[PDB]
């Protein structure tokens, strides 16, 4: 049922998103410092959550570059 | 030993539920499957997990999950409504009518 498939969706929803005055800054700190704290770690579903955090940080500077470029 | 911070578990969590929104299970299950290894009573997060688990088609791990959840709060009808997809998806049929029915005794009818 579509109506349930909705409830389903509403109840994963932890019904709020990023907050705060610097959400901006906020979220390439927490991102950056995150990275680094689980690549310490041993278990590799937390090293493959580093690495995962690492390629968007790195693949974002790289689009960053090419919009540069297209102005 | 690792401890997340709030808002380290919240960057998590909100990733995680913005990725399943792009369609992209496996980065939300990567990331929310990392919260709870480290934080494994955050509640949102669990929930969050169980619907991708739903999408990624892992009803079995779903199935578990629910159980999981049901156990921690089990007048909360979203659990059952769960527990009833991952078993209609795992084929029990019959088991699924009787989580559904669990769902339908205590949810708000009024939402």
């Amino acid at each position: 049922t579509a109506q349930s498939k909705r409830s389903l969706w509403d109840f994963a929803s932890p019904g709020y998103t990023f907050h705060g005055l610097h959400r901006a800054q906020d979220y390439r700190r927490e991102l950056d410092t995150l990275q680094s704290l689980l690549t310490t770690s041993q278990s590799s579903e937390l090293q493959a959550a580093a690495a995962l955090l690492k390629c968007q940080q790195d693949d974002d500077r790289l689009l960053q570059i090419i919009l540069n470029l297209l102005h | 030993n690792i401890t997340l911070t709030k808002r380290q578990q919240e960057f998590l969590l909100l990733n995680g539920w913005l990725q399943l929104q792009c369609g992209h299970a496996e980065r939300a299950c990567i990331l929310l499957d990392a919260l709870l290894t480290l934080n494994p009573e955050h509640l949102a997060g669990r929930r969050c997990r169980l619907v991708a688990l739903l999408n990624n088609n892992q009803g079995e791990r779903a199935e578990k999950e629910a159980q999981w959840l049901i156990s921690h709060d089990p007048l909360q009808a979203g659990n059952w409504l769960c527990l009833s997809r991952a078993q209609q998806l795992n084929g029990d049929l019959d088991k699924a009518r009787h989580a559904y029915q669990h769902y339908l005794e205590l949810k708000d009818h009024n939402e």
